[PDB]
DNA sequence: ATCAGAATCCCGGTGCCGAGGCCGCTCAATTGGTCGTAGACAGCTCTAGCACCGCTTAAACGCACGTACGCGCTGTCCCCCGCGTTTTAACCGCCAAGGGGATTACTCCCTAGTCTCCAGGCACGTGTCAGATATATACATCGAT
DNA sequence: ATCGATGTATATATCTGACACGTGCCTGGAGACTAGGGAGTAATCCCCTTGGCGGTTAAAACGCGGGGGACAGCGCGTACGTGCGTTTAAGCGGTGCTAGAGCTGTCTACGACCAATTGAGCGGCCTCGGCACCGGGATTCTGAT
């Protein structure tokens, strides 16, 4: 393969074809699937990795998409990235506004 | 029964790569691949400008990266880029 | 039909809102508010199915609409 | 006995904040979407996925609407939100004009 | 070198609709970027069209729809109007 | 006619548009009446701003339309204003619009 | 000898500079703020002359159009004054981080 | 030569003057300093990614078309100077 | 009520330089003909969606009752506006220098494209446990006193 | 704070459907290998960007005095939250029926690719008339008496 080659989990291979066929530019160099697949896979490690944590958190072995959410929007930087997502079955953050907590 | 495509399976080999003792949900399965192609288009449709607007005609490693450089945030992007440069490198070594 | 937007149900939705307290007529307002919104997604969504020569609004329609409207939204084939 | 008036209000908050339910029973909403729709274009089917998304999207929406209703409410030192927010709030947002 | 652009036509289309009637460098320039905006704004929007529905080709359906989804109403109607039937004189012709 | 934009009736070129749409990689393969359609639409549209930035012009007496006067001219337009809700106009200024409550009583 | 009432000029002001388009900021004193920030990102940049009446073009736009709704959020709070907690709101709700 | 506090080049005045083709007639005090803090993160936008640009076009020089490219990318999309 | 001056609104003259025109040069579109594959259409297939039916069961509802919040009024205190004088540096149009963009020019490397061979990734298969479900107990409250 | 008292969390027993893992076919990827054109790089000119200086003054700064708004206090009237019992249709589990979407194979209409041919459209140059600038005068209205 070339996941191998560049140390990569996700498809290198596939990367290429959907550049191609996805109408970006009408030549497409051999770094670029690479390149990109890594920053993919860099990215969807880093979700993965504070999901998990989450999963952990909160008591289960499974992810479901609420710990995605949880992880997401309380990541300052993922929470960015994301500013225009809404994920299914996320919920919110807990956040209670002050003046309307009890004195 | 039609042969449709996704990430699933690699998401799984990263997530045994950082949480090994951990499973996932086909609900959020489906989130993570939404995720991954919504990343892919933005990534590549900024690289798709870049080349136009320098009147040239590839996407390369260097388009790839300079995009990331505007669609991610600071930190992310930092390793990101890393990330990229890395592998691209050792890919490059074997043949 | 509209009005089956029912009362408890806005209620629930501004309590997940942060929302403590709820003046009457905002009920009211929700639902107009709400009718805009799916307007735009299914006028735009339909308009996908429409250009697809189908007679099944499908989840990709809905998705393309989100997508267009700046509400891209996840888990539904992205 | 008596809850002061307020404070299941708190108290719901933290519930809902807790989980990821959807609010708005399937079947009216489903039957909204359907009349909704039917201006548009006649005799159509929808995919129960597209109901779905439809729903997600449109109370994450409404959600995040009532968050940054509830900011104008406060900020016009209230406790209440009222139609008045909700036109500032998507007034600003850009949404209406 | 040559800098293309939509300054004869802007010109043109103008003359046709307040004969006396100049425009500044400044504003032909704004003019001038409308044109590209709108140009990318319908060819994108069309071109994720014949995407999403495994399509090789844009064609003036796409173009149409396209359209559908971009403009508010009666700029939308009257735009498709007015492009149809540019599409039938020029298929005549 | 020999110009495709007269065999279309038009102002626009749509030889040009034909150009651009292909060097521009939104689709492998062009249809032949897209770019007709699109360089009409075109058309339409910048006659239509055109249309109101002259009588902007006209309402401030002047021979040439200069920036302010399409500026006027989008944000009056209900529906321009919209196609344009996201863009700054270089010389644009904004409406003369004043809040009430600020007003003298 | 005269003196104009408070809010008399203000009003005044806002009807010229609502008549006009030339830019609010001085010329000068912006350029050197944009050298500033762009050379704290990279060293021995240059900048085309028209660049820089780019940015700023579409610095006030910003700024005017901000004033714009931070206004709309004291009148919101039965004031007429604009405040920083203000312009707060506005850029909480623009989504603007 | 060096540069330092140019953001104060934004006078009070000016500040002013844009508030009020806003339609602001009343200027609390502490506005001024918040609208620099505002204008900078705003800037430190724009031109991050106009550099970006700039970097990638491997030149020491930016060029109108890179900020309005920037301003595009930030949804703050601008006409009257190409593009 | 009436009067003054301050600002804006408008007037003509005035001097300048940009838009608009004409002229000639070249590059991007036109023309015409081939060739190849996308898309359209027709013919069959089975999957997803719509429909109607009825059971217990939560959720909607409707009213009741009182409380605390919204809102309108008042008064105080103070900050932010206006103005005038002092102060500072923007703007203008003066020239002088060379860095850098943009145009040019040649060779070759990297990628698109064709083919043939090979397993990585997918539908689909089941058995299995993480976790939805809860009933009784453990706690961490809230309101009354 | 201290009461008893909710309603909420935590628990540990059992139940069931989606997970995760394996079966094996297949279609997308990969290795081989030719072909050329995009773009790298090195050479050359020619814009425009920076820099730098004083003549000029419009804009900024700074202080001063008080007008009128921020906001704090309050005081009334009611528009919501709470919460019992009172009314509906949401939902679930079950089967029935087909429109429509999905897949498959064929033919030709249409669009890329290519070459030779030329005025549409561009820059380069030229001129004067729209309009920006200066300066005078009448119209308004705001605030002082
Ligand atoms: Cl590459
Ligand atoms: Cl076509
Ligand atoms: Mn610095
Ligand atoms: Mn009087
Ligand atoms: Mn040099
Ligand atoms: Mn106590
Ligand atoms: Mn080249
Ligand atoms: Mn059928």
């Amino acid at each position: 393969t070339r996941s191998s080659r560049a140390g990569l989990q996700f498809p290198v291979g596939r990367v290429h074809r959907l550049l191609r066929k996805g109408n970006y530019a009408e030549r497409v160099g051999a770094g670029a699937p690479v390149y990109l697949a890594a920053v993919l896979e860099y990215l969807t490690a880093e979700i993965l990795e504070l999901a998990g944590n989450a999963a952990r958190d909160n008591k289960k072995t499974r992810i479901i998409p609420r710990h995605l959410q949880l992880a997401v929007r309380n990541d300052e930087e993922l929470n960015k990235l994301l500013g225009r997502v809404t994920i299914a079955q996320g919920g919110v953050l807990p956040n209670i506004q002050s003046v309307l907590l009890p004195k | 029964k039609t042969r449709k495509e996704s990430y699933a399976i690699y998401v799984y080999k990263v997530l045994k790569q950082v949480h090994p003792d951990t499973g996932i949900s086909s609900k959020a399965m489906s989130i993570m691949n939404s995720f991954v192609n919504d990343v892919f288009e933005r990534i590549a449709g900024e690289a798709s400008r870049l080349a136009h607007y320098n009147k040239r005609s590839t996407i390369t490693s260097r388009e790839i990266q300079t995009a990331v450089r505007l669609l991610l945030p600071g930190e992310l992007a930092k390793h990101a880029v890393s990330e990229g440069t890395k592998a691209v490198t050792k890919y490059t070594s074997a043949k | 039909n509209i009005q089956g937007i029912t009362k408890p149900a806005i209620r629930r939705l501004a309590r997940r809102g942060g929302v403590k307290r709820i003046s009457g007529l905002i009920y009211e307002e929700t639902r107009g508010v709400l009718k805009v919104f799916l307007e735009n997604v299914i006028r735009d969504a339909v308009t996908y199915t429409e250009h697809a020569k189908r007679k099944t609004v499908t989840a990709m329609d809905v998705v393309y609409a989100l997508k267009r409207q700046g509400r891209t939204l996840y888990g539904f084939g992205g | 006995h008596r809850y002061r008036p307020g404070t299941v209000a708190l108290r719901e908050i933290r519930r809902y904040q807790k989980s990821t339910e959807l609010l708005i029973r399937k079947l009216p909403f489903q039957r909204l979407v359907r009349e909704i729709a039917q201006d548009f274009k006649t005799d159509l089917r929808f995919q129960s996925s597209a109901v779905m998304a439809l729903q997600e999207a449109s109370e994450a929406y409404l959600v995040a609407l009532f968050e940054d209703t509830n900011l104008c409410a406060i900020h016009a030192k209230r406790v209440t939100i009222m139609p008045k927010d909700i036109q500032l709030a998507r007034r600003i947002r850009g949404e209406r004009a």
